[PDB]
């Protein structure tokens, strides 16, 4: 059991050895779950893969690891209904509101409608121990999500990749930037919001990434994302 | 968890926030150059070092337009403070991996 939907197994075409390596990471998490609280639950750590067919993915947004206080829902940046909106997601909403006149920031952190429209909200690390950010950074998730990114770049005809901050930016070398639109900026975190008129990288607020993404999709003949929540 | 509790006590007292409201945390890694003021990021010190960050949030914190935060480099405490209403960082503590640059931890209940 690789926890992935059948469409994703078909899409990835994992070799037997890669299947065993993924199974080994899953087994590691299973061992860690009996010793401590791990987020999200096992049957939610692949939720990011269950909202659309992988062939229909149009935008990839990379996060780091899941929230570690129980608010993670298996999607990058998103939180379940009823949870307060985290700071980075608030700033994402702020950039959407600046760039898209029809977008009004919602009172929730649920990004399900984006995922259903082909926005892949992929954390590079898929589990985390309660209260300990980065605690599962070295158990093998990074190999798997790197491979997922590579295969999305290879197998999709046209896709947008939004890489915010240094960690996500490190993944750019996995993506064929002639096929795909690779959008980069500083992280949406409020910590990175007000800084230095020095940053070689563009600020998150003002990066125009959601407009540029829909322009790309329109140019390639794909349906645009309705970003409204 | 001592430091997070001291920061919560300090912030809820300073801004008269409910002491029993649960705080949640967002953690991301990012290089110090993008998250700290320019004057505190120097070659051979904080420059080009990846920090692990904790930013706290809640309903009343959002209402006050403040973001309390704690920054670390590996196991070394790097910063304690909050982003204020003007989006200015106000530090209770700041260390550049070599030495403390700012230390008002006497405002905390730790005795440091």
């Amino acid at each position: 059991n690789l926890l992935l939907p059948d469409l994703w197994l078909d899409f990835l075409q994992l070799s037997p050895i890669f299947q065993r390596k993924l199974a080994a990471v899953i087994a590691c998490v299973r061992r860690l779950r009996t010793q401590a609280t791990v987020y999200p639950e096992e049957d939610m750590c692949m939720a990011w893969a269950r909202f659309c067919d992988p062939s229909d993915i149009k935008v990839v947004i990379l996060g780091q690891d899941p929230y570690h206080g129980g608010q993670a829902n298996g999607l990058a940046f998103s939180v379940a209904y009823g949870f307060p909106v985290p700071p980075s997601l608030r700033n994402i909403y702020a950039e959407l509101h600046r760039s898209l006149p029809e977008f009004s920031p919602p009172d929730h952190g649920c990004l399900d409608a984006w995922a259903s429209q082909g926005v892949l909200l992929l954390n590079t690390i898929l589990t985390v121990q309660k209260g300990k950010p980065g605690s599962h950074a070295d158990i093998g998730w990074a190999w798997f999500t790197d491979h997922v990114i590579s295969l999305l770049s290879e197998r999709l005809k046209a896709c947008v990749f939004m890489l915010w901050g240094a960690k996500a930016g490190d993944k750019a070398s996995l993506i064929n930037s002639k096929k795909h639109l690779v959008l980069t900026s500083q992280h949406p975190s409020p910590l990175a919001q007000n800084s230095t008129r020095k940053s070689a990288q563009q600020k998150f607020l003002g990066n125009n990434h959601f407009v540029l993404a829909n322009n790309f999709l329109r140019e390639k003949g794909l349906g645009e994302i309705d970003w409204r929540l | 968890m001592t430091l997070e509790l001291q920061l919560k006590h300090y912030i809820t007292n300073l801004f008269n926030l409910p002491k029993d409201e649960k705080w949640e945390c967002e953690s991301i890694e990012e290089i110090a150059d993008d998250i700290l003021p320019d004057q505190y990021v120097r070659l051979g010190a904080l420059s080009n070092k990846i920090l692990q960050t904790y930013t706290y949030y809640s309903d009343t914190l959002h209402e006050s337009n403040i973001y309390p935060f704690i920054l670390y480099y590996q196991k070394q405490l790097i910063a304690i403070g909050y982003i204020d209403e003007n989006h200015d960082m106000d530090f209770l503590y700041l260390h550049n991996t070599i030495m403390p640059l700012l230390d008002q931890r006497y405002l905390l209940t730790g005795g440091q």
